[PDB]
């Protein structure tokens, strides 16, 4: 780990260059000495909020929300140095961070964040009053290039078909909650009691994990199993049969 | 205890009923029934329906079809849920089918 | 009206975004409420059309036992209809909750008083009481025919007020509220543009000043 | 810190911060079908959530009683009703589908005196009265509840 | 002012405010019910709020008739749709407790004549019909009012 | 252009978006109904338009023989497509007076091949079969589809 401090107190101009310098190291480390660099920028509204102090240094007049702008083409600049190049081993990811203010997706944060990324991870509010950790909530996050980072010789065969019939089961248990909550659990049938079944051990078991519990990509995955063979296979609609047969049983 | 249930028919239908064990005089001497002749008018059986409706002690009201027919409109003036009427074949009218009251009341119904 | 006709701010974006959330979720859960009560309705509407039919067959039979008790006994409607005193059989109201709707529903209660034993005309006893339990019997399902249309319309009207409600919060109060919000957010960029353009003079008359002191 | 001194206030700490936000998802739906279909555990948790926010974490800051609730107290306090609230929901759930189906109107009728005694927990009056007394009063809160419970089941 | 040379137009002003803030207070939720929950004694004030509305509140400024309308005119019409409103009201109130409610339906169809002269009270061309024949006309109308109330009630 | 080269081209787009349209139009009409209370004309419409959606409107271009549509092919589907709903209307409508009519259920089933054959239209190769085979091909599929249709009058 290479590590970045730039406190609340420091010098606010420096916290513009923190990031730059951490990209700089990335970049040397990534494509002049081969491996595969993780950088993760926590805090981008923080660094927002000091880059519109520049800009007021500047008596530049401000724009949308008070903020530079371009603070589009700042956040690219950050956020674009990163990827794979050709003819070279190494490789830059980025894990961007933002608090949202108010909660709320539209401002000019998060927006002009997500409007040159590829996806989002989602940190929600309800999942961290039930005492969830992580409180990651599955359904409104999204990974644009997950369809060729997983699968056969990357991860294992059966990646993409757990995630899919993962996805599907969390989304009915939540609709089925809701409907449990009007019709009661008299007026449920059993394919919905085994909704519910999944949804309480889904979140107990595969979204609960803690903070010194390291589950790999396979561990993850068996995980996924041993929540799907809740389920009869015919249930199971987004998993092709012949995956159904090789990983289903047992 | 709790309700009676009324009729209103023929001889035959009314007996029949007497004879499955219900129907009962009230404190009143007042009868839960009607018998339904040829030479009865249709004041009377009309009077007679609704002092049903109108009495807490009925409920369930059990008629012949073609008297459903002969005093039709007052099974769809009351709406409520004291008052449930079922209609039913007389002796010789044939299986009721048409004109009731609660397949009219769904109209998504064969 | 067209607006809820709050002042335009951050703090009634802020508002209306979670009254909207309000409402969409309201409208989603009584959506579902309807769904179920239209399934149960449709249910109760399979049975109420089976037992009907039922209905047809039972009394049909009871109706030729009386001709069979008739036949052998001769006038015993008579003595029946007249001598009548106590009920045997008695419906007790009893409270079924189908759903977030509560039906009524009828039970059919033996109460056991005996009935009337008639061997007065020919002593025509064995066809009395098969007929008897022809008739007990036709009893028995119409008393469950009437909790079919009796928890029936219930159902009826419990669906015409829900979806009358979600077709409100779809028609009325949801637009009404977009309505509003979007007011609100053009208004607050109206806001925006004049405090830019008092930001952009000042610059300017600065920037005059410099000149001067040059 | 906790887990030194107290060893049991974190996970009340836990348990309580579930039992408010679980009420505050069960309250959006109650609001709109008036309790209408509910399950047994849901119902308690609504009940013990409201038993929660009008004597636990409701306090009148000029009256002698709580003008100022000593952590100890606090601790005590709380680790009753979630007591109570694993105990009503064992006893419903431990006996539901069976013959003595207990509900949530069987446990009130049952121990009604317990609910009472949970609601006075804040007037016991720290300073003005002593702090062995206090922690033995609470653990007779216990005791009854326990009891309460056993003759129950 | 009015207390000097008319009196009974201010009890008329506030009586017609109130009927016009009733009805937009039932609006409001009338949309969403349906006017199924509607008392007898609200939708007489809906329709007579709509009488308000549609012959009173507006006029036509491009006609020999609406052009100008004076003030005894104004408070004549008002006058006999308040009047109105007292009576229909009064009608269904001292009869809905009793063996036959008067409902809308009932005086609608009853008294279909008067609404209509009522509607009719704005067609009275001030300039070739003078002060005299308006008042007497309207005079006319509070008298049809009773007697067909009196045969109604 | 279209009228120069392939003549019939437009009024068959137009029946096309008309017969599309109307699946959308019986959508409420078919879910409060489950197409019970539906007329004959009306399924044949949705079915159609389903097969139009099927194996027209969708195209699968990971396969090399739908790699490319040329246009004489997608009007030559198309045309088959409405000519057979056009013969279906009529089939039905041309018999629904009275003792002896024609059903969609009738038509599926006595036809059940033809309807199979419009589905396989979209499998025609222009690499390998040539202009004048798929249009031969396609010209066969409307006289067989006719004659089909002739044995139910």
């Amino acid at each position: 780990v290479c590590l970045f401090l730039n406190l609340a107190n420091d010098p606010t101009i420096e916290r513009i260059i923190t990031p730059r310098l951490a990209l700089t190291t990335a970049e040397f480390l990534a494509y002049q000495c081969e491996k595969h660099v993780l950088v993760i920028l926590t805090d981008m509204s923080s660094y927002a909020e000091a880059l519109r102090e520049v800009s007021a240094a500047r008596e530049e007049v401000p724009g949308r929300r008070g903020f530079p702008g371009y603070m589009y083409t700042d956040l690219a600049t950050i956020y674009e140095r990163a990827g794979r190049v050709e003819g070279r081993n190494g490789s830059i990811t980025q894990i961007p961070i933002l608090t949202m203010p108010n909660d709320d997706i539209t401002h000019p944060i998060p927006d002009l964040t997500g409007y040159i990324t590829e996806g989002q991870i989602y940190v929600d509010r309800q999942l961290h009053n039930r005492q969830i950790y992580p409180p990651i909530n599955v359904l409104p996050s999204l990974s644009r290039l997950m369809k060729s980072a997983i699968g056969e010789g990357m991860t294992r065969k059966d990646h993409a078909d757990v995630s899919n019939q993962l996805y599907a089961c969390y989304a009915i248990g939540k609709d089925v909650q809701a409907m449990k909550a009007v019709v009661g659990e008299e007026a449920l049938t059993s394919d919905d009691l085994l909704y519910l079944e999944f949804l309480q051990k889904f979140e107990k078991n595969f979204i609960t994990q803690g903070p010194y519990e390291n589950r790999t990509v396979y561990e993850t995955l068996d995980i996924g199993w041993q929540l799907l063979r809740i389920f009869p296979k015919e249930m199971l609609k987004r998993i092709p049969q012949s995956t159904l047969s090789e990983f289903y049983p047992r | 205890r709790g309700k009676l249930i009324a009729v209103i028919g023929d001889e035959d239908t009314v007996t029949g009923f007497l004879l499955g064990g219900i129907g009962e005089l009230n404190k009143n001497r007042h009868p839960n029934f009607l018998v339904v002749e040829k030479d009865t008018t249709i004041n009377e059986i009309e009077d007679t329906f609704r002092q049903f409706l109108n009495r807490d002690d009925i409920g369930i009201i059990l008629i012949n079809q073609y008297i459903a027919e002969m005093v039709r409109h007052a099974l769809d003036a009351h709406q409520r849920s004291i008052p449930a009427v079922l209609e039913i074949p007389s002796k010789e009218h044939p299986y009721d089918a048409a004109k009731d009251s609660i397949l009219r009341r769904a109209k998504g119904m064969f | 009206k067209d607006r809820i006709e709050i002042f335009p701010s951050r703090m009634a974006q802020t508002i209306m975004k979670a009254r909207l959330k309000g409402a969409q979720t309201g409208r989603n859960l009584l959506k579902k409420k309807s769904d179920a009560l239209t399934l149960r309705f449709r249910q109760i509407l399979k049975k109420i059309i089976e037992t009907k039919m039922l209905m047809g067959e039972v009394m049909r039979e009871a109706a030729f036992s009386l001709a069979e008790a008739k036949f052998t006994a001769g006038d015993f409607s008579t003595t029946v209809i007249q001598n009548v005193n106590k009920a045997q059989v008695k419906i007790r109201a009893k409270k079924d909750n189908v759903a977030g709707v509560t039906l009524p529903v009828f039970e059919h209660y033996h109460e056991g008083t005996d009935s009337y034993e008639l061997t007065g005309l020919a002593r025509g006893g064995e066809q009395l009481a098969k007929l008897k339990r022809n008739y007990a019997k036709a009893v028995e399902l119409l008393v469950e025919l009437a909790s079919l249309q009796t928890s029936f319309v219930t159902l009826d009207e419990a669906i015409k007020i829900t979806n009358r409600r979600v077709n409100a919060i779809e028609h009325v109060i949801i637009p009404r509220i977009e309505r509003t919000l979007a007011y609100i957010i053009t208004e607050l960029d109206e806001r925006e543009r004049e405090e830019f353009y008092r930001l952009k003079k000042i610059q300017e008359k600065k920037k005059i000043i410099k000149e001067k002191s040059e | 810190y906790y887990d030194k001194h107290f060893t049991e206030f974190v996970p009340l700490r836990t348990k309580a911060k579930e039992i408010l936000q679980e009420e505050e998802d069960l309250a959006e739906i109650v609001q709109l079908v008036g309790k209408a279909s509910l399950a047994e555990t849901d119902k308690i948790t609504l009940e013990v959530a409201k038993l929660i926010k009008d004597d636990f974490l409701q306090q009148n800051g000029y009256t002698p009683y709580d003008r100022f609730c000593p952590f100890y107290k606090t601790v005590g306090m709380l680790s009753n009703m979630i007591s109570f609230y694993d105990m009503a929901r064992r006893a419903v759930e431990t006996t539901a589908q069976s013959d003595n189906k207990i509900t949530w109107s069987i446990i009130r009728e049952h121990m009604g005196e317990i609910l009472y005694k949970l609601s006075s927990m804040k007037f016991k009056d720290p300073v003005k009265d002593g702090e062995a007394k206090i922690k033995a009063d609470y653990a007779q809160l216990l005791e009854d509840m326990q009891n309460a419970f056993r003759s129950l089941e």
